[PDB]
């Protein structure tokens, strides 16, 4: 359904979320304190049932496992017979 | 009645991971040498 | 002023022996397995159900020479 | 090879250690010892760790029923000691196991005040004999 | 994936095999090429 058929040349590396960094030497703050000193406001999880009209948790799930089963091609031949 | 709240207590580090655990320590999870009578 | 040669290598004649007292191994070991991440040796898988005996206790922490400390020796 | 030395100990260091061919105090002497191999545990720790094993209730007063003096007969002792060393793998060739444990005993049967030690140079600690006086060492 | 490297039960199979067995058909497993000589290895040496 909705075929075309399209020429897709560059799709970006694997979203393994863990790929080698650019490297540096020097650092602009030079201030490793910055690190462990750092605090933020608080994070809370849940107000009231957590009731959303964009039904965010849903969907934002959703989306991410689309193209992570995407690229592990529905991890399909990754598993034998134990 | 216990005005501090469990709910915020706490200091944040920063990136400073820490482990906490749901129940129990982990070590005392799996009971097994008792369960599957390995024991003296 | 003249003093006995090894003085600066000296043993604490009260406490050198703690250190290495079956109790503080199976509190200190006890609490380090507890945590999940570490692989106890066999002893521990041992003694973990034969805890050493209680109320042997040296005579450098009570200083009786007449105290029968050990039910063995 | 200091595990010989241990089992040395504890074969002739203690008097009255139960009878040692019950299985009971039998495996605490064998997990011991595969603990001073593997350098798992300090020989000091672990001596004190035999001597204060669970053996039996009101041990005193059962021993009154067998020693004056509380001392037992050292074959049991040697016999386990040199059983423990076979069954677990501790030696390529299986005799020399038993001629060790029983060799180092013999040399200090001569030996003023030989059963006894002092308990600072008994085991391991910071400071040390030279190699020639140490108790049941190879080089005496 | 460990256990049929070193032919566990050889020298029992190997008894069994040269006693009730004809020369013409049998298998003779040899301990010398075995992973650790066909042995157990000694205490400390064999990481476990
Ligand atoms: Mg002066
Ligand atoms: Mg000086």
């Amino acid at each position: 359904m909705k075929y075309a058929d399209l020429e897709l040349t560059t799709r970006g590396e694997f979203p393994h979320g863990m790929k080698e960094p650019a490297f540096v030497k020097k650092l602009d703050q030079n201030i490793p304190w910055y690190f462990s000193t750092y605090r933020s406001m608080y994070h809370w999880p849940i107000t009231g049932d957590n009731w959303s009209d964009l039904n965010e948790a849903e969907k934002h799930h959703d989306l991410h496992m689309f193209y992570t089963l995407a690229w592990w091609k529905l991890g399909e031949g990754i598993f034998g017979v134990d | 009645k216990n005005l501090n709240s469990w709910y915020t207590k706490g200091t944040m580090r920063g990136g400073v991971p820490r482990i906490y655990y749901a129940w129990m320590r982990p070590g005392s999870f799996t009971r097994r040498r008792f369960e599957k009578m390995r024991n003296p | 002023y003249k003093m006995p040669k090894n003085m600066g290598v000296a043993p604490r004649f009260d406490t050198w022996n703690e250190k290495y007292e079956p109790w503080e191994h199976m509190k200190r070991m006890g609490r380090l397995v507890g945590t999940g991440f570490y692989i106890p040796p066999e002893w521990y898988n041992h003694f973990r159900m034969f805890p050493p005996i209680n109320h042997n206790f040296q005579q450098e922490k009570t200083l009786n020479p007449h105290n029968a400390s050990e039910p063995t020796q | 090879d200091d595990m010989f030395i241990w089992l040395c100990h504890t074969a002739m260091s203690v008097l009255n250690p139960g009878d040692m061919r019950s299985r009971l105090i039998y495996n605490h002497l064998r997990i011991l010892a595969e603990s001073v191999a593997s350098g798992e545990m300090t020989q000091r720790t672990a001596f004190r760790f035999f001597e204060s094993a669970v053996r039996s209730p009101a041990y005193r007063e059962i021993a009154k029923r067998q020693l004056e003096g509380g001392a037992a007969t050292r074959l049991a002792g040697i016999s386990a000691a040199a059983d423990v060393m076979r069954r677990m793998g501790l030696t390529r060739r299986p005799m020399s196991s038993y001629f060790e444990l029983y060799q180092r005993i013999v040399e200090r049967s001569e030996a003023m005040t030989p059963w006894g030690f002092p308990p600072l140079f008994q085991f391991e600690e910071r400071l040390s004999l030279e190699p020639r006086l140490k108790f049941f060492s190879r080089a005496s | 994936s460990w256990w049929e490297p070193l032919g566990y039960g050889w020298e029992q199979h190997n008894e069994e095999q040269k006693a009730l067995c004809d020369v013409t058909e049998q298998r003779l497993i040899d301990g010398s090429n075995l992973p650790f000589g066909g042995k157990l290895p000694p205490f400390g040496t064999s990481y476990g």
